């Protein structure tokens, strides 16, 4: 995920937000401009087409085994992706 | 009822002996002598014994030895499903359970547990095995301590056990060549040791001839088994008012 | 358990092998149905259910009683292949001649048994003989010792018709149970007394 | 000493869970064989499973292990040395030569 | 020395002489299982208040505990004229206790 | 030297479909052809070597993908989707070459093994997840160890193979 | 009993055909004939009989 877009149904005010690590909240529902501010205010849910995504893919790697002392095993590393 | 009268009925008559050592089963023809003992065995007698100890023999067993591939399978076949709860086994599996009581390995927090067998579920059982000639020497000492008194003990790896399993065997085992020798006695042809003969009733044991007459006609007696409907027979007596007879029959102490 | 056993041949056969050679010189080069008979047994097997009369059973009876000159489990087996043969050929009643068929098949069954287990003519000697060997030198010996050395050397080579040491072992086991000997090991034994 | 666990060339998995979330390949027993020297006794009084694990190491200088976890070869540059003793005390004369102690000729 | 769960330890549950303090077993004749434990019985009488330490603690119980037997000659009972050592399968010192 | 077995190998590296049957009569392809004998010429990097330049063809030895972990199997995986069907090497190399060593190694579960793939088109697992099978078309090359020392040929043969039912038919 | 293996059967003559159009295979002149095969049966008499050494 890289963009949000929540939809109340009642003003189609679709709320954007940055989009931080991997675990992140939702915000209430009396926040906008126009379906909020009233005794009345659209229930917020989420859309999906209206919600860019991107590619992400994790692999691990280790070491040549030529380039490595005498001494103690090799370790691994995290990489990721990103673009295409 | 007149059930409960048509056993009044029946109790007074005076050759019901014969009539019931005739009565037995379709699929064998002739020899009396084995069929006066099954009937005892499928009854019971007595096990009510002295005070204070010993609790003496609940019944008699009887083994029948014989060429195979005869008539001795006959019986086997009609008296798991005529007599209550008894149960059939062959008895080859004898290093893993079942004959052999033995313990089973921990699972799911439990080591130590009882385990089945066909032996100590002959309550109310006649529990019949065959082929003794073919398992190993271990469990020949086991039914051993199984067939003098009523239970059997345990303690292998875990606390002692305890089971009082009363039970009535019956057994078919082989000849040493499938033939039966005539001039000599039957300790060369019993295949087994002495202790477990003599800890044993006599087994009645089943001849053969190639005899000219007696095919034709075991051959006409058994065409008539095979038909799909010719129940000409007739038998005296009924499956279940047999079985409900020898209820009447268990519940006295002569 | 099993009713009629069979067992292939082979030899040489130049005749034939030659014409095995030309089946399989063929299927290489460029009603024999796959469901139709399929469906026409499933169809055959439950639902007429067939007969039996009088005209198979005086036949049948005559069969044995020259079969005579096992007992009775090929005497089961039998009419069951009998009847079948009966239900698979005409799928209405019970039929009289199908029984040539049935004997025909049985006695090439019987035909791979011309040549221990269930035979006993080796067993009519082997029993006798080694009843003799006991007798002769407990008579000769004050005592009942008999050593491994010298039974490797007395019975091995009186006669050429029993094998070295593949039933000479099970020989003794029966004598085990037969109130004679005991064993002691590869060595020392300890014989019967009077 | 020659104490044949499994373990004299491996790693058996043993991680310890590494404060929740890190899983190593501990090393048993080749990171202090490398250009060095070992040695082992008791080659017959021993179970198969060492017997197998000898057979990798001499006709290949590494190992590679994958357990629960992850395929690795790691190097190792060893040479053993070896201490056995015959079976039948002094029979070493009085037959063959060879098959002395019958331990398999992969080794040998 | 029945293994632990979970959370546990390797503990010590007695099987059958440190419960009988005055009572009864039986040795007959179990040929094949003979040579498996008559080594843990006739250390019992001459080694008196035996206990052992597989694979865990070394202690020693204390057991002052009765043997009474019903041992069976291989057939009868006068199977010889010869002795008690060619009559019985057992051998001399289990059964000198 | 060697010419004549260095030849046997390179007509098997083409194979070819046998015949286009059509009808329902699956016939045997791909014949296998197996080695022994004890040189000191290290018989490992012989094959091996040419296992590692023919086209899809596997590696294996005696220990790892055993006659049980020849096919695929359910095993464990990480927090991620676990029960995963792993495979060995069968379920893999179809229609190459299977190149293996070693076998008097886990024979208990690779003399299965090898008469399952002699068998056409039984490549299965067979446990208690599935009965699903899958194809067999590759083929074996066999190098058998002899027993102790030489193998002795004044003495009878398959005096260290193990398998009469797998070889002489 | 010994030395030689096998009795003659069709197992190895369907595979005597199948390395024949093996070596047609890769040799390839549309020759499928006598002599293709000759080289075919020329590779079991020299695999045969490596133990008569």
């Amino acid at each position: 995920v890289e963009v949000i877009a929540y939809t109340c149904d009642q003003c189609g005010y679709e709320v954007f937000q940055e989009v931080n690590s991997r675990t992140f909240t939702p915000l209430s529902e009396c926040t906008s401009e126009e379906c909020s501010q009233n005794q009345t205010k659209g229930q917020l849910f989420m859309s999906t087409r209206a919600s860019k995504f991107s590619a992400f893919q994790e692999c691990k790697i280790q070491e040549l085994s030529q380039q490595v002392p005498v001494g103690h095993i090799p370790r691994s590393l995290n990489i990721h992706v990103n673009g295409t | 009822s007149d059930e409960i009268n048509e056993l009044k009925e029946m109790v007074k008559d005076e050759h019901i002996y014969d009539k019931l050592v005739r009565s037995i089963a379709p699929a064998v023809f002739g020899h009396e002598a084995v069929k006066k003992g099954i009937l005892l065995q499928m009854l019971g007698g007595v096990h009510k014994s002295t005070v204070e100890g010993i609790k003496l023999r609940g019944d008699i067993n009887i083994c029948v030895v014989g060429d195979p591939s005869t008539s001795k399978s006959q019986f086997l076949k009609y008296v798991v499903g005529f007599a209550p709860r008894s149960v059939y086994t062959s008895g080859k599996a004898s290093s893993a359970a079942g004959l052999t009581a033995a313990v089973v390995r921990d699972e799911e927090g439990g080591d130590y547990t009882i385990e089945a067998g066909a032996l100590m579920l002959a309550d109310n059982g006649i529990c019949c095995i065959d082929e003794f000639d073919k398992m190993d020497i271990s469990d020949q000492v086991a039914i051993h301590e199984a067939m003098e008194q009523q239970t059997i003990s345990i303690a292998k790896a875990g606390i002692h056990a305890t089971l009082n399993a009363r039970t009535s065997i019956l057994a078919a085992a082989n000849p040493v060549g499938g033939r039966y020798n005539r001039k000599l006695s039957l300790r060369g042809n019993l295949n087994m040791t002495a202790p477990i003969m003599s800890r044993f009733d006599l087994f009645f044991v089943i001849l053969d001839d190639c005899n000219e007459k007696i095919d034709t006609e075991l051959a006409s007696h058994i065409v008539d088994l095979h038909m799909k409907r010719d129940e000409a027979i007739e038998p005296p007596f009924s499956a279940e008012q047999l079985r409900r007879y020898i209820k009447y029959a268990r519940t006295f102490k002569p | 358990r099993f009713d009629l056993v069979y067992l292939v041949l082979d030899k040489v056969d130049e005749k034939n092998d030659r014409e095995l050679a030309k089946h399989l010189t063929n299927l290489y080069l460029e009603v024999l149905p796959v469901e139709f008979l399929t469906m026409y047994i499933s169809y055959a097997k439950e639902h007429i259910h067939p007969i039996i009369t009088e005209a198979a059973k005086t036949e049948l009876v005559r069969a044995y009683v020259g079969m005579r000159k096992a007992t009775t489990r090929q005497l089961e087996s039998m009419i069951r292949l009998a009847e079948a043969h009966a239900k698979m050929k005409l799928k209405n009643v019970v039929e009289l001649e199908d029984v040539q068929e049935a004997v025909r098949l049985i006695r090439s069954a019987i035909k791979d048994y011309a040549t221990q287990t269930g035979k006993s003519v080796i067993q009519r000697k082997l029993q006798e003989d080694l009843s003799r060997e006991i007798m002769n030198v407990l008579k000769d010996q004050a005592s009942d010792s008999m050593s491994f050395n010298e039974l490797i050397k007395q019975i091995n080579e009186h006669s050429q018709d029993r094998v070295e040491s593949s039933d000479i072992q099970e020989a003794l086991s029966r004598l085990q149970q037969e109130d004679k000997v005991i064993v002691l090991g590869e060595g020392v034994r300890r014989s019967v007394r009077l | 000493t020659g104490r044949g666990s499994s373990g004299v060339g491996l790693t058996a998995a043993v991680t310890t869970d590494r404060e929740t979330g890190e899983r190593r390949l501990e090393a048993g027993a080749m990171v202090l064989a490398d250009r060095g020297v070992v040695c082992i006794d008791e080659f017959d009084k021993m179970t198969d499973v060492d017997r197998v694990a000898i057979h990798e190491v001499m006709e290949q200088q590494t190992v590679t292990i994958a357990k629960a976890g992850i395929h690795t070869t790691l190097n190792a540059r060893c040479s053993v040395i070896a201490a056995a003793n015959p079976v039948f005390g002094q029979y070493d004369v009085n037959r063959d030569p060879h098959q002395n102690i019958a331990l398999p000729d992969s080794l040998l | 020395v029945r293994k632990d769960p979970i959370t546990k330890e390797w503990t010590l549950e007695g099987g059958a002489l440190v419960l009988a303090d005055k009572g009864v077993c039986l040795i007959d004749e179990f040929d094949k299982m003979n040579d498996q434990d008559r080594t843990s019985i006739h250390e019992a009488m001459e080694q008196q208040s035996i206990s052992i330490s597989k694979a865990g603690i070394v202690t020693t119980l204390q057991a002052r505990c009765s043997i009474i037997a019903a041992a069976n000659p291989n057939g009868g009972r006068y199977n010889s004229t010869l002795p008690l050592a060619q009559n019985v399968s057992l051998t001399e010192p289990i059964l000198s206790r | 030297g060697n010419l004549d077995v260095k030849k046997a190998l390179l007509l098997l590296l083409v194979g070819g479909v046998d015949k286009r049957v059509g009808d329902g009569m699956k016939i045997r392809g791909d014949i296998n052809v197996c080695l022994m004998g004890d040189p000191g010429v290290a018989k490992s990097q012989l094959l091996k070597a040419i296992c590692k330049i023919s086209p899809r063809g596997v590696y294996t030895t005696g220990k790892g993908s055993s006659g049980v972990g020849l096919t695929a199997a359910v095993m464990k995986d990480p927090v991620t989707d676990e029960m995963i069907l792993e495979g060995g090497a069968l379920v893999l190399a179809d229609n190459g070459i299977c190149c293996i060593d070693e076998f008097d190694k886990m024979d208990e579960s690779d003399r299965t093994a090898i008469h399952e793939v002699m068998e056409q088109q039984t490549i299965s697992i067979s446990k208690a997840g599935i009965n699903t099978t899958l194809n067999a078309r590759t083929s074996i090359l066999a190098a058998a160890n002899p027993l102790y020392g030489r193998y002795n040929p004044r003495l009878s043969p398959l005096d260290n193979i193990n398998l009469p039912a797998a070889l002489l038919s | 009993s010994k030395f030689s293996f096998g009795q003659a059967t069709p197992r190895t003559l369907l595979g005597i055909i199948r390395l024949s159009q093996a070596l047609a295979k890769l040799r390839l002149a549309d020759m499928v004939d006598i002599d293709d095969v000759e080289e075919a049966l020329r590779l079991v008499r020299v695999s045969k009989e490596s133990l008569y050494q």
